[PDB]
RNA sequence: GAGCCCGGUACGUGAAAACCCGACGUCUGUCUUGAUGGUGUUCCCGAGUAGCAGCGGGCCCGUGGAAUCUGCUGUGAAUCUGCCGGGACCACCCGGUAAGCCUGAAUACUUCCCAGUGACCGAUAGCGGAUUAGUACCGUGAGGGAAUGGUGAAAAGUACCCCGGGAGGGGAGUGAAAGAGUACCUGAAACCGUGCGCUUACAAUCCGUCAGAGCCCUCGACGUGUCGUGGGGUGAUGGCGUGCCUUUUGAAGAAUGAGCCUGCGAGUCAGGGACAUGUCGCGAGGUUAACCCGGGUGGGGUAGCCGCAGCGAAAGCGAGUCUGAAUA
RNA sequence: GGCGUCUGGGGGGAACGCGGGGAAGUGAAACAUCUCAGUACCCGUAGGAAGAGAAAACAAAAUGUGAUUCCGUGAGUAGUGG
């Protein structure tokens, strides 16, 4: 019968905290800081490089813009369809959502990475060429919203 | 699959309650239960400890005396940490100790504690603690003595069972919990668990559904 | 929880002060000076434990040399003769024999003389 | 308070599929007449961040 | 060290009067001289206002291509095919109807009152303030600002005698204890004495350490003192021996700091932060935030977040993709 | 302007609100743009809460939401910046 005093943590799951400045035995009189200097008192900023031009300022900015109007698709490969729908049948967006192939409230695009050998009807937002050929090859249909 | 036979305060068996395997037959996990109860106790603790730092002590807003010429050590304020009556450097401050344990861990720990209790047949089911409409601590104590001879017991009755809750309230080793408030710490702290029939059925229906 | 530093410090202070009994002046009363003197005393003890073997060997060599010269023989020739003769008695018991049993030391001197080569300076 | 990422480091460095940090080579802005086409060609494109600056650039980016 | 001694607790009870919440009324206004769905035209729909220009403020936006909002100075319209906004601007569509006014709830806080709580402090701590406390004291003034807790269960606080001017003490008593006497629980260290044992006035001593004669004490055995798998104290004498810390190439010091003791005095916390590494749950899935319901540590909560496809400045394509006239 | 008669105001308060004025030590390893910070402080005012509040609003072709306020995400993102 396990009681409240029979509860112990997993082996090695707790580790003793290292307390510095507690005598020369463990870490004394310096707490692992060495002798004097800037680092011996407060800190050194990451972006600082000693007065030489930093790597984050002497390099050209990455070219281009971001296109706030970009449309992004959550993708699903035909191999995932094959593995997750062995019996085939109707495949909609929320079937993939239930099967956990795509996120719940996003656009869906079907790609043709895997092997499709089951007659399957897929209704998505977009299809790649290889995905459409793979779906139609197995007798299925590839309609898009 | 373990069977628990319902006992009545009259002393006769009433029926039986079927304990599902997934609720009363899981392998206890010592580390998981330890973490869960530690988080529970941390959530219980209130951090009402505070100390005044060098900036919150009264006064000390002026440099005391001449830095030089005195021949004494240089001081910037009379509230410095080295000064008697000065501020505290790293003192306790009000803080929250609660941990964000996932739901699955808590459920698994409670299931493990319940299964450990059931393995040694420390689970008992009753219809009512005492004859209804009037609390009676003597009758409840006698019934609990008949049920078990252990020191600490846990009584799980519904929030509407006022008579039983009042009856078993004053016993030194009896702790009263509601079926929806079951937790690892309360189960593990108790040698025996006494379930009301409606409370046990409510717990099983809530969990196994 | 606030912790007072009394007991933890008093323990080591008691041990150090007890270990420094018999010292002269501040070295037996005040904890800091007693601790410094404890460092020095333990270092001195560690060094003297190593040096004591050499000191005692030197004393034994002196006694053996005196006893051998009392028998008209030098210490080095006596040692060489003893080594040649195969007697394996060390210098401690040799000095003990010299001090306590002169007859045994005389017999050992005789056997050492017997074991020595005819011409000690010969290139042999 | 949530940590703030670096602005210039974010504008200067990229990440590939396997998390490799990628920068763009300098000396390609102006004064490009005396530079032979091969010099500018070898300065074109993007390279991986050298292991010496990997730690600093990672700390700045995260 | 009390559930059964007391105050109390669980549980029930109680308001003359005052005040606060409701409810029903007197009372007040208000519609009923009213209501409906139809047809084609003139008027009205908030003016020194919108707009514009100059100089500014604030918006992710530091004047920038700078939209919306706003202050001052000039200029200054329209009333619905009117006007404003949809990040310069123009056209089309869409949304709305400025230059008039009120509006409860969800939200922030505690001078003060009530009831509690604490892996908070326990008299150098905790409020500066457990005691005359913002007092004493310091400064003309604004202002600064301390220190001081505990006899005993009950004062039963030592009647009486003696020494003494008293203070103080010795007897005698009270007390379980006066090694509790209003200088009072426990009573450490620094510092100052008294008594005993050893040693010290021919001696150059980081004051100790290793050998060590003698003297004293003590534990056993055997005789009358003498050894022993003994232990202690002090030690004449010999060998060795340049205090500690910091900063240093390097300091026993003639580089720095310390008169001593007792207390206090320095890598801590917050954030679903970032990285790395243990450990646990679940696992192509993991996980909830706010919030709601539980007198709890429990249950719910899919909004999001991280994985699940990459390449390209981007359009875009996609196990490929970019550059490229090119499978180069 | 004077006279007489009634009704109001004046000051205090620990925090919270609104509307104005508004620094510097600091960081940028110097410093003036910038930050600190609309912070510290000052001024005028309330209330038990205050302010805002009923589209001359968002949105993007959805036959879409529908006063204000507050909390969590969005997100340290889009951007902005000697």
């Amino acid at each position: 019968v396990i009681k409240l005093h029979d509860l112990k943590p997993a082996p090695g799951e707790k580790k003793a905290k290292t307390r510095v400045g507690r005598g020369e035995g463990s870490k004394g009189k310096t707490a692992g800081r060495g002798t004097k200097g800037t680092k011996a008192r407060k800190n050194v900023p990451v972006m600082f490089e000693g007065g030489q031009m930093p790597i984050h300022m002497r390099l050209p900015k990455l070219k281009g813009f971001k296109n706030r109007f970009r449309t992004e698709y959550q993708v699903v490969n035909v191999g995932d369809i094959n593995k997750a729908f062995p019996q085939g049948g109707t495949v909609g967006v929320d079937e993939l959502v239930a099967k956990g192939l795509v996120r719940k409230n996003s656009l869906v695009k079907v790609l043709g990475d895997g092997k499709l050998t089951v007659k399957v009807d897929v209704t998505a937002n977009k299809f790649s060429g290889s995905a459409r050929e793979a779906i139609t090859a197995a007798g299925g249909s590839a309609t898009e919203l | 699959t373990l069977k628990v036979d319902v006992k009545t305060p009259a002393g006769k068996t009433d029926g039986s309650v079927e304990l599902p395997a997934e609720l009363f037959d899981v392998e206890p996990n010592i580390a998981l239960m330890h973490q869960v109860v530690t988080a529970q106790l941390a959530a219980k603790r209130q951090g009402t400890h505070s100390t005044k730092t060098r900036g919150e002590v009264s006064g000390g807003g002026k440099k005391p005396y001449r830095q030089k010429g005195t021949g004494r050590a240089r001081q910037g304020s009379t509230r410095a940490p080295q000064f008697t009556g000065g501020g505290t450097v790293h003192g306790p401050k009000p803080r929250d100790y609660s941990q964000r344990t996932p739901k699955k861990m808590i459920a698994a720990a409670l299931r493990g504690a319940l299964s450990d209790r059931a393995r040694n047949d420390r689970i008992h089911a009753v219809t009512e603690l005492v004859e209804g409409q009037t609390p009676s601590t003597k009758s409840a104590k006698t019934f609990l003595g008949t049920l078990t001879e252990n020191k600490k017991v846990l009584v799980v009755i519904g929030r509407t069972d006022e008579v039983g809750a009042k009856s078993v309230r004053n016993l030194p080793g009896v702790h009263v919990i509601s079926p929806d408030q079951l937790n690892t710490y309360d189960v593990l702290n108790a040698d025996d668990v006494v379930f009301s029939v409606e409370a046990l059925n409510a717990y099983i229906s809530a969990n196994s559904k | 929880a606030r912790v007072k530093r009394a007991l933890n410090a008093q323990k080591k202070r008691r041990t150090v002060l007890k270990a420094s009994k018999g010292y002269r002046g501040q070295r037996s009363r005040l904890y800091r000076k007693a601790k410094e003197q404890q460092l020095h005393s333990l270092t001195y003890a560690y060094r003297d434990r190593r040096a004591r073997k050499g000191e005692f060997r030197k004393l034994w060599i002196s006694r053996i040399n005196a006893a051998a010269r009392a028998n008209d023989i030098t210490y080095n020739r006596l040692i060489q003769g003893l080594k040649a003769a195969g007697v394996e008695v060390d210098r401690k018991n040799l000095a003990e024999l010299a001090v306590s049993d002169p007859a045994a030391f005389t017999a050992l001197v005789d056997v050492a003389r017997a074991a020595l080569p005819e011409d000690v300076n010969a290139p042999s | 308070p949530k940590a703030k990422t670096h602005s210039g480091a974010s504008k200067r460095f990229r990440r590939t599929g396997t998390g490799k940090i990628v920068r763009q080579k300098a000396n390609r802005r102006h004064l490009l007449e005396h530079k032979p086409t091969k010099r500018t060609r070898r300065l074109d494109g993007r390279t991986t961040v050298s292991a010496a600056d990997n730690s600093r650039i990672n700390k700045l980016l995260n």
